[PDB]
């Protein structure tokens, strides 16, 4: 279940 | 900033003149993940390489299993010559058979 | 046994390119089980181990949008970074992802794991605690500051203690081994002669080979290419006198450590 990112660098 | 990659080249299976086998290329600890990986026979380019995906390790650094079907022989030496940014000459591992 | 889920996500800026390429390998249990790269005719998550083709047509689907997410997220956080970092146009920039989860013998969560690299290098991490950042860099501050202000690790900790050990269970319940060393010495001539181990056809890779009552030239484990390594210890000896010395293969699949020698 691959993670989806939040805010970006 | 540019990490150097290692190398060893060895068979599959153990290796007996006249039974073919596999050639491995077994290259780690590099980047940038940009590569150029050849396998020689005799110091020239056997054409027909296979390589698998790549990946990188927890260190952060990337990997690559480079291989192709070969027969050794007596007398032939096979060898796998890397091309890479951290290096200004392409480095060349030569197959020994009992390592 | 313990168990472990992990993602290593990577995105690579060239100057002739015009998108980043970005590549995302999922394992289990230190197997790679799916991948995605968008270098692809048609990008997309495909399965990486015959018992994930049990997913269905919607589980793909749902994978590789996610994918296409993190592909928007990895492009602009390079486009970020490179202003972070005074880096002009014209150079090839890398960044690099690991996550996931490792579980208990009793499936529980153990840890959550939440890294990532800029040019090979740590640039920010998600801490044990799942609630604090570590970044040394004076230009990783900036991410630090932004995501301390965001919220981003209460979000991150969610995925972690839940999607991740969730999805995790039942991938171990779908996918229901590891392969003993085959070992024997080799007898080489020189000046004196060469013994030297082999392990062969072992998984996983973790292993030690040793010479002997008292504890050498070796590689380092290098896979066959068939899913199994290899890995040989050698040393020098005298001739006539090699009965003496003793190797001994240490591996997880063994009953007990091998205890061998030339023959």
């Amino acid at each position: 279940k691959a993670p989806s990112n939040f805010a970006t660098m | 900033i540019q990490k150097t990659p290692q190398i060893q080249v060895y068979s599959r299976h153990p290796p007996e003149n006249g039974k073919p086998n596999i050639l491995n290329c077994y290259v780690t600890q590099f980047h940038p993940p940009h590569i150029e990986i050849q396998m020689l026979k005799n110091g020239k380019k056997i054409p027909k390489v296979e390589m698998s995906d790549m990946s990188f390790s927890k260190d952060w650094s990337f990997y690559i299993l480079a291989h192709t079907e070969f027969t050794p022989t007596e007398t032939d030496t096979y060898a796998c010559r890397v091309k890479h940014d951290s290096m200004a000459e392409p480095k060349t591992v030569y197959w020994d058979r009992d390592m | 046994g313990p168990h472990s889920m992990r993602y290593f996500e990577t995105a690579v800026s060239r100057p002739g390119l015009e998108e980043p390429r970005y590549i995302s390998v999922g394992y289990v249990d230190n197997k790679e089980f799916v991948r995605f790269d968008s270098d692809a005719e048609n990008p997309r998550y495909e399965p990486r181990a015959p018992w994930m083709e049990q997913e269905g047509p919607e589980y793909w689907e749902r994978e590789t949008q996610k994918a296409k997410g993190q592909e928007q997220w990895f492009r602009v956080s390079l486009r970020n970074l490179l202003g972070y970092y005074n880096q002009s146009a014209g150079g090839s920039h890398t960044l690099q992802q690991m996550s996931g989860c490792d579980l208990g013998s009793d499936w529980r969560l153990l840890r959550g794991y939440l890294q990532f690299a800029y040019e090979g290098r740590d640039y920010i991490a998600l801490n044990e605690d799942l609630k604090t950042w570590t970044a040394a860099d004076m230009a990783a501050q900036i991410t630090r500051r932004k995501w301390e202000q965001s919220g981003a690790a209460e979000h991150y900790k969610a995925y972690l203690e839940g999607e991740c050990v969730e999805w995790l269970h039942r991938y171990l319940k779908n996918g229901n081994r590891t392969d003993s060393p085959k070992a024997h010495v080799t007898h080489h001539p020189r000046s004196e002669v060469t013994l030297r181990c082999w392990a062969l056809g072992f998984y996983p890779a973790d292993i030690t080979l040793t010479w002997q009552g008292e504890e050498m030239e070796l590689v380092e484990t290098r896979p066959a290419g068939d899913g199994t390594f290899q890995k040989w210890a050698s040393v020098v000896v005298p001739l006539g006198k090699e009965q003496n010395y003793t190797c001994r293969v240490y591996h997880e699949g063994l009953p007990e450590p091998l205890t061998l020698r030339w023959e």
